[PDB]
């Protein structure tokens, strides 16, 4: 044994064009190169990546989103590339001033090119969850990954857009910089009497660590049994193979209770998405209903 | 108040979807039986899932499960003792009977097929333009059993064309009969293949398969069921 | 309480020592030596816990709490009263999780499995033992690990980051942050991925791994394949520990102070630290 980890041997053949069902064509480009670095773990194949009405908006939207957040750190960087590399994880887009609020009368030194960012930010993310959903639905496919996504544009939304309107302004919410956004993350629990005591973030760790743990015993599954061939997932569901048989086995006798091929799944994609699904209503519910969560575990209501 | 709704709407929740997906995973391998192959009496505190079925690709028929689960092969085992939980000796060669870490499991003896219907596992040479891309080649060297004796040679890698990965290695023993290696079994050396798992002497005892382009998943089994289980039942030699 | 092909797989042999003694199982569990071992530690733990609640008077178990020995004590034993217990229980809890991943062992021998699943779960025992005990050694006392307590473990959790400063400034807490966030994020779609193709639109048949890397092909331009997301699993996850245990066993030892001004060194960098004009420096 070799502990299947890396690849020992490389194969490679034609390019992969990969299948049709109802895709519309010609918007794959050209495959990309084939990368050994990357086929050592696992395929070396790039691309062909599918660009369509969706994809063109979103990337577009990003680029002016990651752009309008530069182009304001060479003006604090007084345009020069010294300071900016030196400050690089210091300057910050921070939201308007609470004087202002909700309106979008809020000058560009001073908070109105947030919301040019976030008006970009808001379009690209969910033009890209258009673009998970009409993949998944091209080719005759589960959507499960679409709303898997909404679970983590639910966390999004509620920090940076839900929140803010309850709140009545756009103060709060979440300023574009590297070490703005964590001193941002210490405030707000301070602000609200350690968000330990929220039931939320603590249910939302219990499953940000279900994730760490369920993903690392999965993995180290497959490859375990991969020896039989159990990375060939499907096909071990429509026909039970050894490799599954002895993964619910070692399950069933270290801990007691069994689990399936498909089954594990069902475990997994729960498991992530309740970490967001938890957080965003805990990050909602604060400062809205719970101005201090210590309190608040004092009496229970 | 709002917030005390919300964790408690949320705690109730989670305690359905704690049984809905602890049902899930009841469609294989139950209903629970003793050791005897006679249905169990307590089954567990979950009931049953309602059946689901899977519409298999290609037109090969619907696998619907919780479906009736049966071995379809014989199992040779004896009891060990006369209360239940305690292990079941065999009652002749765990290899070639297929038991303990050298199981197997009858599924279809078909092959399985890309999302376009050929094969997925294909010899290299059937596998039009593919090669070696990086890393040793296998192909020449002389496969070793780890009792440090060499059992065969590879004369060819069969790949799997969608995933395109080196899956097995045809290892053409002494008599001029080919076996197929699991790939995770051996480990591809300067000057040559070296295979945990087996001696030299198991080597002509690996299943053989049929048609000589493919194999089927009925027969993967009992090769990686074969090598993998020499690892416990091999011991026979081998150190270094 | 055998599944419907279990029996082939519960022959003997594969013990990692004591021979076909422990070999058996209960109902469904396997029991082996270690089995034995890590009821022992952890039954025997658990009774130190009532004992420790018994001293502190209190049974519900949001106020039970078992904290080590003072920092006057340095890495000297205590009396069972004040920080003792807590001595003892952590052999016993230590006793209980290698038990438990040797019993993990022998249940992989058996079914002739990798030890990939004992391997993944050392690099979490290894985290625990940085936090009780490689620490607090090079620190020189038992009083800077944490107390083993349900709401009491997380005032740890907040006394310690805060110490030096804001805690999300550690080089390493940053990275071990972003292989968590990740691996979530690996884990989600996978879990995805798997699904939407053996459950596709309604009626249509099972799709097929090649359905999978093309939908990550068009989504992104790139397919990590089947064997190498799980790869990417196993790495993401024991990544992730990795650093949450360095980023740890710096704090305090090598380095002391606000982790805020470690980040000096980048801006005072001598051939743009004199240079005026940028509001940061
Ligand atoms: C406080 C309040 C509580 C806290 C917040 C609660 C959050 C609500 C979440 C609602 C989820 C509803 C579950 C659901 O749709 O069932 C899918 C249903 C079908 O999945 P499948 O059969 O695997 O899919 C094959 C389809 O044919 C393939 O067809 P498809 O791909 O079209 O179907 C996808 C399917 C499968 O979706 C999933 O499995 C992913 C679920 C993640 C949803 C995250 C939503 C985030 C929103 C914020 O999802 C849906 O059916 C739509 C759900 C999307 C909601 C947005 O299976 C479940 O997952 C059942 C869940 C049962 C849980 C109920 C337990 C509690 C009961 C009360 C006591
Ligand atoms: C890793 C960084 C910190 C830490 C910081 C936090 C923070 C911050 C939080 C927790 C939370 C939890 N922590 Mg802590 N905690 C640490 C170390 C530990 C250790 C340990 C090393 O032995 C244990 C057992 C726990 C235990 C726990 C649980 C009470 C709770 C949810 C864990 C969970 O579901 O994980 C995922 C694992 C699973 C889903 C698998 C099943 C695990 C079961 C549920 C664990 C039950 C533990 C039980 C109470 C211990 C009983 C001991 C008896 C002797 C048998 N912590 C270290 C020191 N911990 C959360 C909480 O809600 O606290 C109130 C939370 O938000
Ligand atoms: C001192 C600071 C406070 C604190 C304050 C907060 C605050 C404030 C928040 C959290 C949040 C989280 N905290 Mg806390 N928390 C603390 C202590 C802890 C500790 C600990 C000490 O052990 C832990 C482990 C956690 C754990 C966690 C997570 C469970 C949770 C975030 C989930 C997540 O991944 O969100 C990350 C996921 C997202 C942000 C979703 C993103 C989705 C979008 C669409 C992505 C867009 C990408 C963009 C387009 C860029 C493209 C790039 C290129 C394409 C490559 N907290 C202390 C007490 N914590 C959050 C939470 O759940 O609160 C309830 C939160 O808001
Ligand atoms: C969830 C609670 C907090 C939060 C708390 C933290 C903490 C704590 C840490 C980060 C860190 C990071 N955060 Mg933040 N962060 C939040 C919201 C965000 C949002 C957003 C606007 O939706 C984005 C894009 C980021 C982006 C990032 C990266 C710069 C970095 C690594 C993340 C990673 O691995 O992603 C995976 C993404 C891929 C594309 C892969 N954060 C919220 C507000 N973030 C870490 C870091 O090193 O910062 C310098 C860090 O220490
Ligand atoms: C106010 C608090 C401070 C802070 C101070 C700390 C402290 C203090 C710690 C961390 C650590 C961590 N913090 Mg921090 N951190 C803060 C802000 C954050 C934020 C955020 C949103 O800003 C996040 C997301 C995080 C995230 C994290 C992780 C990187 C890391 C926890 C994982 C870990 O160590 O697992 C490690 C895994 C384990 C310990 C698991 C061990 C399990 C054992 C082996 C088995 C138990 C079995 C049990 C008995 C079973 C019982 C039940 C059964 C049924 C029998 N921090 C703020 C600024 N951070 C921790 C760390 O780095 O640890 C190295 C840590 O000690
Ligand atoms: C629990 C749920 C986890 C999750 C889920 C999730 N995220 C997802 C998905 C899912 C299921 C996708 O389908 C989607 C995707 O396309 O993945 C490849 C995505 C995604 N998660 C992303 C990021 C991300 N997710 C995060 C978190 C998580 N997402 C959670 C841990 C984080 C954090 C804070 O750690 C980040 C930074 C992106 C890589 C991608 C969505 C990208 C997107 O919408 O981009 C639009 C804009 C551009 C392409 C322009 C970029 C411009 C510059 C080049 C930059
Ligand atoms: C390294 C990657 C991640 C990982 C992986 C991982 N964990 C694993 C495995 C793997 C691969 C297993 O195979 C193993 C298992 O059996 O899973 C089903 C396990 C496991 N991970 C567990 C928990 C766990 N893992 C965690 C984390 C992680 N697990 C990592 C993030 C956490 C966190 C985040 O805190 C927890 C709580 C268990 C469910 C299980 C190991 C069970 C075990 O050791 O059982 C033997 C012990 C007992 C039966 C009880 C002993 C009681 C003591 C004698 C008393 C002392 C009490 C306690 C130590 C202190 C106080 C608690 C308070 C702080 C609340
Ligand atoms: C030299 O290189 C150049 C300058 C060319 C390019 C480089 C650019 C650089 C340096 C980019 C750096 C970018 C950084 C540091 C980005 C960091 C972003 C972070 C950390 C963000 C964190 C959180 C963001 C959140 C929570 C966002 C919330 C908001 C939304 C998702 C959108 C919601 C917005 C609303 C509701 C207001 C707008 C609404 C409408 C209807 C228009
Ligand atoms: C977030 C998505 C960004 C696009 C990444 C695309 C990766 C592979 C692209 C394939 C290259 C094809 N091309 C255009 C060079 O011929
Ligand atoms: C995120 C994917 C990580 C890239 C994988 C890096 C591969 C480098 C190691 C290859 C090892 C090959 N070798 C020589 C040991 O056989
Ligand atoms: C998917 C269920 C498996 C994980 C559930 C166990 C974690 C529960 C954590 C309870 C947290 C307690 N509290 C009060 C903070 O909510
Ligand atoms: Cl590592
Ligand atoms: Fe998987």
């Amino acid at each position: 044994e070799y502990q299947n980890i890396f690849s020992q041997v490389q194969v490679r053949g034609p390019a992969d064009l990969g299948m049709t069902e109802d895709v519309n064509l010609a918007n794959r480009s050209g495959v990309g190169p084939f990368s050994t670095l990357l086929g050592w773990f696992g395929n070396a194949q790039l691309g062909p990546i599918y660009l369509g009405s969706l994809g063109v908006l979103s990337l577009f939207s990003g680029l002016m989103w990651f752009f309008t957040i530069g182009i304001w750190f060479w003006y604090q960087a007084g345009w020069n590339p010294a300071v900016f590399l030196r400050d690089l994880f210091f300057f910050s887009l921070e939201p308007p001033a609470p004087e202002y609020g909700l309106s979008f009368a809020a000058p560009l030194k001073e908070g109105g090119l947030w919301l040019i960012a976030s008006f970009f930010m808001f379009v690209a993310v969910w033009s890209w969850w258009g673009r998970t959903y009409l993949r998944a639905q091209a080719l005759g496919m589960g959507k499960h990954t679409a709303w898997a996504f909404l679970s983590a544009i639910w966390l999004w939304m509620v920090l940076g857009f839900i929140r803010p309107i309850l709140m009545g302004s756009w103060s709060e919410a979440v300023p574009y910089g590297i070490f703005s956004h964590l001193d941002w993350t210490n405030n707000f629990s301070l602000v609200h009497g350690n968000l330990f005591y929220n039931p939320f973030h603590g249910l939302s760790i219990a499953f940000l660590x279900g994730s760490a743990l369920l993903f690392a015993m999965h993995g180290a599954t497959i490859l375990a049994v991969s020896r039989f061939g159990g990375e060939r997932e499907l096909e071990q569901i429509a026909d039970r193979g050894t490799a599954a048989e002895r993964a619910a086995l070692f399950v069933r006798w270290t801990m007691g209770f069994n689990a399936t091929m498909e089954g594990i799944h069902r475990w997994a994609i729960w498991m992530a998405v309740l970490v967001t699904l938890t957080g965003g209503i805990g990050i909602l519910l604060s400062g809205t209903v719970v101005d201090n969560w210590y309190v608040w575990g004092q009496n229970h209501g | 108040d709002l917030a005390s709704l919300a964790i408690y709407s949320f705690w109730i929740f989670l305690a359905g979807l704690i049984y809905y997906l602890q049902t899930e995973n009841m469609r294989e391998g139950y209903p629970l039986e003793n050791e005897d192959g006679t249905p169990a009496a307590n089954q567990g505190p979950f009931p049953l899932p309602k059946p689901k079925t899977f519409i298999l690709p290609h037109g090969r028929g619907t696998l619907t499960v919780p479906g009736p689960e049966s071995e379809d092969r014989p199992i040779a085992l004896a009891r060990t003792a006369v209360s239940e939980g305690f292990p079941h000796a065999p009652t002749g060669d765990p290899m070639k009977d297929g038991v303990g870490p050298a199981s197997w499991v009858a599924r279809r003896d078909l092959p399985e097929l890309d999302g376009h219907g050929h094969n997925k596992i294909k010899p290299m040479k059937a596998a039009a333009g593919f090669h070696v891309s990086a890393g040793k080649n296998p192909i020449g060297l002389p496969v070793r059993g780890c009792d440090l004796e060499i059992a065969g040679k590879v004369v060819d890698i069969w790949v799997d064309i969608p995933e395109q990965m080196a899956r097995f290695l045809e290892v053409e023993l002494k008599d001029g009969s080919t076996r197929l290696l699991p790939m995770q079994m051996v480990k591809v050396q300067s000057n040559r293949v070296h295979v945990n798992a087996l001696s030299s002497d198991l080597f002509a005892g690996i299943p053989t398969i049929k048609s000589p382009t493919e194999v089927t998943l009925l027969e993967e089994d009992k090769i990686c069921g074969y090598v993998a289980g020499g690892l416990m039942y091999a011991a026979p030699k081998r150190k270094s | 309480a055998l599944l419907s092909f279990e029996r082939k797989y519960r022959v003997p042999g594969g013990t990692l020592v004591g021979g076909n003694l422990f070999d058996f199982w209960v109902g469904p569990f396997y029991v082996g030596f270690f089995g034995v071992a890590t009821f022992f530690f952890a039954a025997l733990g658990i009774i130190l816990i009532a004992w420790s609640a018994v001293l502190q008077g209190t049974w519900n178990p949001q106020l039970i709490s078992v904290y080590p020995p003072a920092l006057e004590y340095g890495l000297g034993g205590a009396p069972l009263a004040k920080g003792g217990l807590w001595q003892i229980i952590t052999i016993c809890a230590t006793g209980a999780f290698v038990s438990w991943a040797l019993r993990e062992v022998e249940i992989c021998r058996k079914l002739g499995i990798g030890y990939h699943i004992p391997f993944a779960f050392a690099f979490a025992i290894l985290a625990y033992l940085t936090l009780v005990l490689f620490r607090p050694v090079m620190m020189g006392a038992w009083g800077y690990a944490f107390p083993y307590g349900i709401w009491t473990h997380l005032d740890w959790v907040s006394n310690t980051g805060y110490t030096y400063g804001n805690f999300h400034y550690n080089p390493a807490h940053m990275i071990a942050i972003s292989f968590f966030f990740t691996n979530a994020l690996a884990l989600a779609l996978h879990g995805a991925l798997v699904l939407s193709a053996a459950n596709p639109e309604k009626g249509k048949e099972m799709r097929t791994p090649d359905h999978e890397d093309t939908f990550f092909r068009d989504l992104v331009g790139y397919s990590i394949g089947t064997l190498g997301i799980h790869r990417l699993g196993l790495l993401l996850s024991l990544s992730a520990v990795f650093f949450s245990a360095l980023c740890m066993i710096i704090t305090g030892t090598i380095w002391f102070d606000q982790w805020v001004d470690w980040w000096q060194w980048w801006v005072k960098l001598p051939w743009w630290a004199n240079i005026p004009g940028g509001i940061n420096g």
